[PDB]
This record gives C-alpha cells, sequence and structure tokens, in this order.
C-alpha cells in the first residue's frame, strides 16, 4: 500500500548513457539523496525469485566499503529498488579530468580491497569490478557499486570481457580469485585510463585472454605497482593472492594515504566539468 | 576452550536481556566477540580443519545451557553482524550429525517453542529476514517440518505474505513455498486433511491487489497440482466450479504473465477424463466465446510448440461436447 | 467477457 512515486522523487538518470533503469532520487521524508532502480517484472518475467535473490544477497551486506541497500517498493508491476547514492562520482568519471597519483590509485585499491575482503568472508563475490564501479562520496570514501554483488553458489550477464578472468571465460569452475583478477585489470585501468586491449573487438579479446600472457602495467610506474598488478594477473587462480594478503603488499602499504585526500580528485573534476 | 566459551557467552547474553547505555555499549559488544569465536570454532580458524573433536565437545555444551531458545527470544537485541553470526552458527549445528542421526533435530524436538519464536520473527522487520534463513534451514529436516505445517500458527503466513514490506513479504512466501513443497510425501498428507480452510485462505491470495503475490500464488498452485504426490487434492480442486470461474477471469488479466500462469491451471480443468457436471455447465455455456479466445490467446508465442499443442488440444476438448 | 450468471 506504499506508493513509491509519492515517497521518492526521481531526478536525472545515472544511465547518462547506460541502463535506462537507474535514477538519482530523493527520499521525500528524510530528504536524503538515493539511487533508485526500477525493474519492470512484467518484461523481466525471468524468475522474480532471481531478482529477489539478487536483493536478499544485497541486503545481507553492512560493510561501509560496499554500497548500502535501503529497500524496495512495488508500484503495480514495477519494482523500485532504493540504494545508497554516491555524490563524488566514479573513478572512471574522475579520470575524465586527468590521471591519478600512485598514491591516489593505492588509496582506492586499499578501500576496494577491504570491500572485497568483507565480501569474500561471507562466501560472496563481486563479478563486476571496474573503474566505473569504484564509487566515491564527496568526502572521499571509496566503495564498491552494488551492481556486481553476488553469492558464490550462483538477463544474467556482463556486457564486456575486458575485466574477465581467463577461467571465467572458459566457463571453468571459478571463485573469489577471479575477482582478484579483475582488480588487476581495474588497477591497470586506473593507471592507464582504460583496460588492456580497449581498442580490440570484444570477441577477439575473449579468445586472447586465456591464450596469451597476462597483461602488465607499462611505463612510468614504480616496481612495486607493477608487481602488485603482476600478482593479481596470474593465469593460475591459486597463484593469486587473497584480498587479505594484498592488503599488506608493499605497493599498498608504501602508497595508501588518508581517503580524505581523494577529495582533491573530486574537486578537480568539479572544476573541470562544464555546466 | 569449547566448554568455557559457551559459559562466557551465556553471561553476556543474559546481561543484555531485560536491561544501561554505557554498560549496554560495553555489554552488547561482548556478545559480538563471543559469537565470532563461537563461529570460529565451528568453521576451522586457519588451521584448515574444524577439528571435529573440538566441534563435538562444543556441540553438546549447548542444549544443556539452553541459551539457544533465549538467543532467538532476544535476537532483536543483537547487532546486525552478530545476528548474521547467530544464524551462521545455528546453521552448522542443525546440519551436523555422526552419520546415523542428526542430534540437533532430536534436541529441538524437545525444546519445542523455539521453532515458533522464529515464525513470530516475521512481525519484527529488524529480525524477519534472519529468522527466514533459520527456518528454511529447519524445514529441511522432516521431523521439524512436521511440527510447523500442522501447527495453528501456520495460517499466519496468509497475511505475512501480504505484509507491507515487499522484501519481508517475499521472504515469508519463500518459507511458505518450501513448507508445502520440501517433503512432498509429508506436504501431501497435510492438504487433503485441511482442504477447506487452506484453500479458503489461498483463494484470497489469487484475488490480491499485489501483482507479485497474485503471480507467485497462481504459479505455486500450478506446481502443487502437477504433482504425483498431490493427486488426491488436484482432483478435489479441478471439480469445484468456483475454482474454474476464477481462472477463466485471470485469463482476462491486464498482465501477460499472470494470464499465461492462469492458463496452466485452466488446462487441468479442461483435460479431466472425469469432469463433473458443474464444470461442464460452465464450459458448455461459454463454448462459443472460448474457441474464440484460445484462437487469439498469445499467438505471438510462436516457437512455444508444447504451448500451441496444448492450445489446439484444449479447443478439440471444448469444441467436442 | 465470460458469462457465469
Amino acid at each position: 500500500m506504499a506508493d513509491p512515486e509519492e515517497l521518492f522523487t526521481k531526478l536525472e538518470r545515472i544511465g547518462k548513457g547506460s541502463f535506462g533503469e537507474v535514477f538519482k532520487g530523493i527520499d521525500n521524508r528524510t530528504q536524503q539523496v538515493v539511487a533508485i532502480k526500477i525493474i519492470d517484472l512484467e518484461e523481466a518475467e525471468d524468475e522474480i525469485e532471481d531478482i529477489q535473490q539478487e536483493i536478499t544477497v544485497l541486503s545481507q551486506c553492512d560493510s561501509s566499503y560496499v554500497t548500502k541497500y535501503y529497500g524496495s517498493y512495488l508500484k503495480g508491476s514495477k519494482l523500485w529498488i532504493i540504494m545508497e547514492y554516491l555524490g563524488g562520482g566514479s573513478a572512471l568519471d574522475l579520470l575524465r579530468a586527468g590521471p591519478f597519483d600512485e598514491f591516489q590509485i593505492a588509496t582506492m585499491l586499499k578501500e576496494i580491497l577491504k570491500g572485497l575482503d568483507y565480501l569474500h568472508s561471507e562466501k560472496k563475490i563481486h563479478r563486476d569490478i571496474k573503474a566505473a564501479n569504484v564509487l566515491l562520496s564527496e568526502q572521499g570514501d571509496v566503495k564498491l557499486a552494488a551492481f556486481g554483488v553476488a553469492g558464490q553458489l550462483t538477463n544474467t550477464f556482463v556486457g564486456t570481457p575486458f575485466w574477465m578472468a581467463p577461467e571465467v571465460i572458459q566457463q571453468s569452475a571459478y571463485d573469489s580469485k577471479a575477482d582478484i583478477w579483475s582488480l588487476g585489470i581495474t588497477a591497470i585501468e586506473l593507471a592507464k585510463g582504460e583496460p588492456p586491449n580497449s581498442d580490440m573487438h570484444p570477441m577477439r579479446v575473449l579468445f586472447l585472454i586465456p591464450k596469451n600472457n597476462p597483461p602488465t602495467l607499462v611505463g612510468d610506474f614504480t616496481k612495486s605497482f607493477k608487481e602488485f598488478i603482476d600478482a593479481c594477473l596470474n593465469k593460475d587462480p591459486s597463484f593469486r593472492p587473497t584480498a587479505k594478503e594484498l592488503l599488506k603488499h608493499k605497493f599498498i602499504v608504501k602508497n595508501s594515504k588518508k581517503t580524505s585526500y581523494l577529495t582533491e580528485l573530486i574537486d578537480r573534476f568539479k572544476r573541470w566539468k562544464a555546466e | 576452550s569449547p566448554a568455557d566459551i559457551v559459559k562466557n557467552l551465556k553471561e553476556s547474553m543474559a546481561v543484555l536481556e531485560k536491561q544501561s547505555d554505557k554498560k549496554a555499549e560495553k555489554a552488547t559488544e561482548e556478545v559480538s566477540k563471543n559469537l565470532v569465536a563461537m563461529k570460529e570454532i565451528l568453521y576451522g580458524t586457519n588451521e584448515k580443519e574444524p577439528q571435529t573433536e573440538a566441534v563435538a565437545q562444543l556441540a553438546q555444551e549447548l542444549y544443556n545451557s539452553g541459551l539457544l531458545s533465549t538467543l532467538v527470544a532476544d535476537l532483536q537485541l543483537i547487532d546486525f553482524e552478530g545476528k548474521k553470526d547467530v544464524a551462521q552458527i545455528f546453521n552448522n549445528i542443525l546440519r551436523r550429525q555422526i552419520g546415523t542421526r542428526t542430534p540437533t533435530v532430536e534436541y529441538i524436538c524437545t525444546q519445542q517453542n523455539i521453532l515458533f519464536m522464529l515464525l513470530k520473527g516475521y512481525e519484527s522487520p529488524e529480525i524477519a529476514l534472519n529468522c527466514g534463513i533459520m527456518l528454511r534451514e529447519c524445514i529441511r529436516h522432516e521431523p521439524l517440518a512436521k511440527i510447523i505445517l500442522w501447527s495453528e500458527q501456520f495460517y499466519d503466513f496468509f497475511r505475512y505474505v501480504e505484509m507491507s514490506t515487499f522484501d519481508i513479504a517475499s521472504d515469508a512466501f519463500a518459507t511458505f513455498k518450501d513448507l508445502l513443497t520440501r517433503h512432498k510425501l509429508l506436504s501431501a498428507e497435510f492438504l487433503e486433511q485441511h482442504y477447506d480452510r487452506f484453500f479458503s485462505e489461498y483463494e484470497k491470495l489469487l484475488h490480491s491487489e499485489n501483482y507479485v503475490t497474485k503471480r507467485q500464488s497462481l504459479k505455486l498452485l500450478g506446481e502443487l497440482l502437477l504433482d504425483r504426490h498431490n493427486f488426491t487434492i488436484m482432483t478435489k480442486y479441478i471439480s469445484k466450479p468456483e475454482n474454474l470461474k476464477l481462472m477463466m477471469n485471470l485469463l482476462r488479466d491486464k498482465s501477460r504473465n499472470i494470464q499465461f500462469e492462469a492458463f496452466h491451471v485452466f488446462k487441468v480443468f479442461v483435460a479431466n477424463p472425469n469432469k463433473t457436471q458443474p464444470i461442464l455447465d460452465i464450459l458448455l455455456k461459454n463454448q462459443a466465446k472460448l474457441i474464440e479466445f484460445l484462437s487469439k490467446f498469445q499467438n505471438d508465442r510462436t516457437e512455444d510448440e508444447q504451448f500451441n499443442d496444448e492450445k489446439t488440444y484444449l479447443v478439440k476438448q471444448i469444441r467436442d461436447l | 467477457e465470460w458469462s457465469f450468471t
């Protein structure tokens, strides 16, 4: 009996390019800003139980390194999923206004890694780790987008194979270590602005990833940065460090700073953009 | 030790019950550290294995303290991540056995009121979901499933699955589903022994304003009928003419999915080799408009083969009377 | 529209 259209106010679509299903909004009661996802359910018709599982899993997380779930509202047959909104923007959006310090990169990775640590311990995985899902508060807190969050035990897809681990591609038996692999790519991505083989055709990529040598960080970056990345990007999953282990890697430890300092980036972006 | 750890946790447990603030922030933090080392013993630290000797000695020191009953009785008082632990620890014990018999089952057979405390948890929104994870782990065992399905507190679901919170409504339906399904030979024994009242309340579900509730119930009706164990119920259902009156209308529903779901219950009435009079009274009176409907009904669904087979069939049936 | 009555 709760009408979400009265309860919330839909503002611009976060699918500023992307899903025509996610909007910035306001909780009319609290005035707190939220992200609102609207799912058709008629059009979906593919296991409401799936969409609900996707929610039960999300609702199980209370880490401040993964975006919060606030609840769901049914109007007719459209379902409003309300999630925590992040004013800073994404690492990918921030990148639009120039490159990052190894300090800034390491600060973020440290945070993401904590998210991942939390997620892994609950036998969960992320499944969509990429600069675009590294979100920031205006205060500079860093957290994983809810999009990816999933149970290990399980339109059911990813659109692009760039961040995908070679075993995942081979439909192979896979686990949390494939997240670790994506982190590796995300790193290269933060360092370079785009993942390895951006210019390539996604079909061709898919067959290179398992066949070729793992990609590597190239150019003016410290040895430990490169070494971090070479750690993540091991073809053999078992030879990939855990999240917890990576948290104490010379690159992280030598280069993390307070997350507050990340607001330099936010500010820079704000200064940069027109309008 | 596994012996003291339950004694160290029972004290901090009792302390929190019926309290504060300064000694509440300190005390409720203690229960947390307890519940983690608790869960640590049951999931093998980093020494690879849960020992199975330390896990055995721990397991007994639990029904004896009886803290489990009260732990559920005051779940609201625990913190989020602790509540998460509580279920995680509970879910281990419920499963563990020597091989021959599950001792947790026999223990809960004794302390009975522990089960319905969980079904009551559906009224606390801050505890509802947690409780779900426990009960659906509890329904897995036959002797625990016997207790709930045949209880008076069973018919509470019909407004639990209507609860204003969609999440909670859903989670309740998941248990509801799992009860009337899990042990089909147990579940079947319940339905003919209670047809009138059960289907009285169920009929309300199919009339719901809530789209999901409506859909999921109609879908769940389908599965319940198309079941080898529930044959005696389906026949008793596919003959009352009120049941067929409804389905026919649900086929006119604003929603594609709902209609299609209704069709699968509808077909079962019209496929009956032993149709009873009132059913034929309705089918004959509508004969003309029915062939007219099934001809046009979801033709877009071209590659559905079995569906179209079912359709061409239902028309022969209706045409030939 | 179905006819029942």
